[PDB]
């Protein structure tokens, strides 16, 4: 501990989100990093899914400082080029070595095989299906997709998980198959997490009338994600920018997620009817305006705002949260809470103390006195002893604690009435009277 | 009710005992022994037009403390000789310490502020000694359970 | 259901039996001290 | 309230004077328990909605 | 000890880096001096054109000036309490062993040496976070918790007294950073950091 | 014994949430939990932080405290 500088210099020159990866990078079902850096040190291999997921996460405007990293045994891994290109690069990591290599889509496939072999990887079709020697692969340059495989199914690899570590929000799935997405949405419902996903499929843009898709699927079981389509849904992974942009946001404040800028998506292509469809679908674009990008409406699975979605989630945790804390702080000095009249009204200081006070100052939960004629003013209802049926005194547990609250509305929509004259006005009316 | 006693030992007014410079004090008049009160309130408030609400915390704490004694108490000789002394010599402080047997204390030290009103008649008067004392936080350290 | 449960009381029985309780705060012995009042940390 | 009950030397059996020792005497109580567990309905709504104002 | 002989414990201030005419710097390399560190064999360095001390550590691994503070405050308690107990026995009236007697030993410790360490910045005061307050506290024990043993010898025990204690800064670290092309925004979050 | 030894009964107060240093939380899902409910096997759970007894009921189902 010896200091030999008494003074010395350098001059050197929130919620967290869980990504359901597919690899064999570390024995424990989830794992916390700070920056890709950390993850390069474990061996993942630049381009791959999580790698990618990470980085378009991190570089959000409301981006976390910690990412968890789920999964699932990794089975195999393939290269498709079912997509031309002509330079290609390919990322691929040993044992803690990694290395790249370099090249009509079947002859690249071929080649790629023989590059490699110079591990394992065979040729078939366009693509190259690659096997670790008892290996990670990632974008180099070129259209190839990657997709990896795993005998594990999410629906029974998330309970472990969950198990294993609960301190995470947000839920994303690399495996896209539509079984999958569905399994995962049902978890996050059950377990009050939030559920995203990415889609590259095309069934989005068609025709108001044909349900082949997820996001048909989805809304009809009236689950609630935050469904979104993209081009590089499976090249990037761009969940990553999604959440990066959603991350730090309070809840309290009750901000919208419309109109705001994720950089790593691109520009929607579609037409005007394709972009009605989609809306239809509840499957929120990107669209490009004005030289920039934005985000549009954050719509969930079941047609409800995602913003109203996340504050109910914060109100709950919240309040629960609160009562706790202090019952258990008056338990530990003795004195236990009990069941009198005496007792319980306690409970509306502290529900409106620690969620209500803030929410207000926040601008997220709405005051005042409307027009209806009633006011907006948050209400807590507390029920006396002799309402408590005998066996909710025998199991002493309280019910029918009643709260209600009012909500603000972001603005999104605005339309105008210009009117212009070319000649001179005409006079206005003169009956300066007081308007009954 | 006898479930509600706030004191179960009754309040003898002999245990609170007064130092002034190390020495007890003893004398009292009929009614009240002492007084202690602050100048200035706590903090600070500074209302804005709309409602904006603004606090300040205080930084003077002196206060007064009054000392009713018999004018023919032996004590009055010794704080009329202590004025002439800070007077000239102008050592004006001396510990002061309050002892509460069922209250709250005091511990800080004071000086003479003014001398009381000397009135002679048909019965033994009395007089209110103002013993101003620099920092008058009271203390609950008397009172046992104060988590 | 309301418990039930008897008390008794008996002429030599005492509650305690004859524990000795807990064990008493020692007198210390008389001893010298060279100093009128001494602090030691 | 909690109640004591105690008999009258008329009552106490002849066989009980001859051994010495009293019997029935009777103690009653209620205990006060405390709370476990709580359960609320919190609502969020964007807006809100019989006048009879008679007493009932 | 010319360096020392003048300074008041109640300041608790350090030897560390203070110079000391006479001496010479210490010649010996970087590993020599970690030895020397490791042994509390202080040296007399030269830096920046001057000289200075290191640590000032005993033997024991204690700091020099926490050693000084503890034996200023026990010899000026002792003889506060010694002054005040025998000017008041030279005019008879000597103290006695009751309840009304014993805690104007509150005042006469507090008077002497605490009044003067909190003044001069020795001791500490405030509240912490702990949850805790870090004022002086003084506690007397009672009549009725003295043995008979006790009273025959007519001596009091178990005054307790307990403390805080300031630290002089030694070392410090710092970490620049320079940047030559043009720095990228800042993220544009404008809320309230929860 | 440590968390209960020393208040005493006239307080009427339970076991419900009491703090106990030495205690590993419980690990097992809910499932689990809702099983050992019912034996009556009461279990040490790690909430928000901290550590907490649980609902202390005796084999017959009764609470510790009134007995």
């Amino acid at each position: 501990e010896y200091q030999d500088k008494v003074v010395d210099v350098e001059v050197s020159l929130f919620e967290t989100p869980m990504f359901l990866a597919m690899h064999g990078n570390f024995p424990e079902r989830i794992r916390f990093y700070v920056s890709t850096a950390g993850m390069v040190a474990d061996g993942f291999a630049v381009g791959s899914p999580a790698y990618q997921f990470a980085t378009n996460a991190f570089a959000g405007n409301f981006a976390p400082q910690r990412v968890a990293i789920g999964r699932m045994s990794i089975d195999s891994s393939k290269v498709d080029f079912t997509g031309t290109t002509e330079q290609v690069v390919v990322n691929i990591t040993l044992n803690k070595v990694v290395k790249a290599v370099k090249i009509t889509p079947a002859q690249i496939a071929t080649a790629l095989a023989d590059a490699v072999t110079a591990a394992t990887a065979v040729a078939t079709g366009t693509y190259v299906t690659v096997t670790a020697v008892s290996v990670s692969v990632g974008k180099g340059a070129g259209v190839y997709k990657i997709v990896n495989e795993s005998s594990e199914t999410v629906a029974t690899v998330l309970p472990s998980v969950i198990a294993e570590n609960h301190n995470w929000y947000f839920l994303a799935t690399e495996a896209r198959s539509d079984a999958d997405i569905v399994a995962a949405a049902e978890f996050a419902k059950a377990n009050y997490k939030l559920h995203i996903y990415n889609s590259t499929d095309v069934d989005a843009y068609a025709p108001e009338n044909s349900a082949a898709s997820v996001f048909d699927t989805l809304k009809s079981l009236s689950y609630d994600s935050l469904g979104t389509s993209d081009a590089g849904a499976d090249v990037d992974f761009t969940e990553g920018s999604v959440i990066g942009a959603m991350a730090a946001n309070d809840p309290s404040y009750g901000d919208s997620l419309h109109l705001k800028t994720m950089p790593g998506m691109v520009p929607f292509a579609g037409s005007d009817t394709q972009r009605s469809n989609a809306w239809s679908r509840n499957a929120n674009i990107y669209r490009g305006l004005y030289g920039g990008g934005s985000y549009i409406e954050g719509k969930t699975s079941s047609g409800q705002y995602v913003d109203v979605i996340r504050f109910s989630h914060w109100v709950k945790f919240r309040m629960e949260e609160s009562v706790f804390a202090y019952m258990k702080r008056r338990s530990d000095m003795g004195l236990s809470m009990k069941m009198s009249d005496e007792d319980l009204p306690v409970l509306k200081s502290v529900l409106m103390n620690n969620p209500i006070n803030i929410g207000i100052r926040n601008g997220g939960i709405l005051t005042g006195y409307d027009t209806n004629k009633v006011s907006y003013d948050p209400t807590i209802i507390i029920p006396k002893r002799a309402n408590i049926p005998t066996n909710d005194l025998a199991a002493r547990i309280l019910r029918d604690v009643k709260v209600e609250l009012v909500y603000n509305n972001s603005l999104h929509y605005v339309k105008i009435r210009a009117s212009v004259v070319l000649d001179r006005p005409a006079g206005q009316s003169t009956n300066a009277q007081t308007p009954m | 009710n006898q479930s509600k006693i706030l004191t179960l030992q009754a309040y003898d007014p002999a245990k609170v005992l007064v130092f002034i410079g190390g020495q007890r004090v003893s004398g009292f008049a009929a009614d009240t022994k002492i007084v202690i009160t602050r100048n200035n309130d706590n903090i600070s408030v500074h209302a804005g037009v709309d409602g904006e609400i603004s606090n300040a915390l205080s930084r003077d704490n002196t206060g007064v403390m009054t000392l009713s004694l018999q004018n023919t108490a032996k004590w009055n000789g010794y704080l009329a000789q202590w004025q002439r002394q800070a007077n000239v010599t102008g050592l004006i402080y001396l510990p002061v310490q309050v002892e509460g047997s069922q209250g709250l204390s005091l511990n800080t030290i004071g000086w003479i502020q003014k001398q009381p009103d000397l009135s002679y008649g048909t019965e033994v008067g009395q007089m209110d000694w103002e013993i101003g004392v620099l920092d008058a936080w009271l203390s609950p350290d008397q009172i046992q359970g104060i988590a | 259901p309301p418990i039930g449960i008897g008390a008794d009381y008996d002429k030599g029985v005492k509650p305690g039996g004859d524990d000795p309780g807990l064990p008493p705060k020692p007198n210390p012995p008389i001893v010298y001290h060279d100093a009128i009042a001494q602090v030691c940390m």
